[PDB]
């Protein structure tokens, strides 16, 4: 006794604690036709509109679970056995059903899809690279946006705005004994001094520098990271960047 | 094991069938597991 | 042999390090006038631009020297004998030049500026207390935005979106042996994790600590810092809640 | 002293007649002045 197609969507989405919005922000797909898909107050979807789902799934699960090799492996096949029972739905409309045509034509079409993805970022090169980027949390799904908002060096060094904490640990200033009170700075006592900020920038600079990997060439690695180059053969070419 | 592994289920919050292809890997041999069984579920 | 006010100006504006945009944004008046004032373009100004450019320069001075006691009187001092030194320039149209005048009505002139600003700092209060403000460093001059893009506490703790570094001290993943590269994540390699972010949050939250001083309620503290209450009055009432 | 703050002018970046008020706090008395002298010229 098979489960219809918006049954099984609203089990998995649900599965993976992802809400509507945050499912239809993973995926090409409006809040409004989840939703109608999960009721049945819209019928079987497209294919299409299918691979676009999984695609959703496939961006949060690799947040998630890795892109590791371990988890690489588990994810494929996953994604594989949801879009058999997705097509196995009791309201399903496809009798083409082996597998192994629908598996190879959504790994065609996420392929296809990747390129279209790069092709519109290499437009944008300069706005993602500079990270004058608002990229939804979990999600590839960006926003560009006129400074660095999110950029959490920039916010640090940049000299144009006043910088502040919550109004908790502050009165910044320890002389508040000034007679009459600092001109407007009874309302902006959480703006941190220049001092504070490059010693909060050095400790970050240290704490990540002793993790990770220090990148010495910025244009370069990002340069050939961003590209239709093979894989295999940009791997040895980023190391060579790490380790020379 | 037996279908006590709601708990990977509620703390990676992965879905059913996720959670069963995890088991899957070294399934039976939980002991060679327990390698990558505490790995990503480890440094959580 | 005495200098025309256009000269005078130049003279502090540039002693001081500040562009005529910088002083613009101290100041009411546009960059255009403050440019044809000190070129001659511009007569003689009114009383009340010259009381907005000393303004201007208060704001500076109060900044980079402080509003403590052994300056608060160096600064008033000084404001003074600047009034002074631009209603005797060479080009003045001010014979009324009993200074104590002039200076008690600047005084009378900068108060009532005081007021405005702070009824019309009570109408967004929501804004400037949920730190929603753009606010020019240096300055007491802001502009509201949709967020608290500026509030270092904000950009460490939200969850709406990734926050990223400089493309330096980046792959924080360290797991650099995945096989085909995390699907567009071969250009958000800056991104910090949710670990890495309460670690620097909570590295702040001591280093602030055990500097400054923690405000036991944040509604509170601010409601009576920002009034038109006496200064001498709420001093207290903040050390109340410094020290109880 | 003499007219040799200009070293004043440079550092704190603040106008001649300043860096003169400055100097007016404990004139002559460069001795007692220096308490203050090193304060905010100290931290910086």
């Amino acid at each position: 006794i098979y489960m219809t197609f918006g049954e099984i969507l609203k089990k998995e989405r649900v599965s993976w604690k992802l809400s509507v919005k945050e499912l239809s922000t993973l995926s090409g797909v409006s809040q409004t036709y989840i939703s109608k898909l999960e009721n049945g107050k819209r019928n079987f979807p497209s294919l299409e509109t299918i691979f676009n789902l999984l695609i959703g799934f496939k961006t949060h699960i690799e947040y998630k679970m890795g892109s590791e090799s371990p988890f690489y492996e588990i994810n494929n096949s996953y994604l594989d056995e949801i879009l058999i029972m997705f097509i196995n739905s009791s309201n399903s409309t496809i009798s083409d059903r082996d597998p192994n045509e629908l598996i190879t034509q959504f790994n065609e079409y996420y392929d296809v899809t990747i390129k279209k993805k790069q092709n519109e970022n290499s437009k944008i090169e300069s706005d993602i690279f500079s990270n004058k980027i608002k990229l939804v949390k979990g999600t590839t799904k960006k926003e560009v946006i006129e400074k660095p908002y999110f950029d959490l060096n920039w916010l640090l060094t940049q000299n144009e705005y006043e910088v502040f904490f919550d109004r908790s640990f502050l009165l910044d200033n320890n002389f508040l004994n000034k007679k009459h009170f600092t001109e407007k700075d009874m309302y902006y006592y959480n703006v941190l001094n220049d001092n504070d900020l490059k010693t909060i920038k050095d400790e970050i600079v240290v704490f990540l520098l002793n993790k990770y990997n220090y990148i010495k060439n910025k244009d370069d690695f990002f340069n050939i990271f961003t590209n239709s180059e093979d894989d295999k053969t940009k791997r040895d070419a980023l190391y060579k960047i790490l380790y020379e | 094991p037996m279908v006590t592994k709601e708990f990977l289920k509620i703390k990676l919050e992965c879905s059913d069938m996720y959670a069963q292809k995890l088991i899957d890997e070294a399934q039976g041999d939980e002991n060679k597991l327990y390698d990558l069984f505490i790995q990503k579920l480890a440094e959580r």
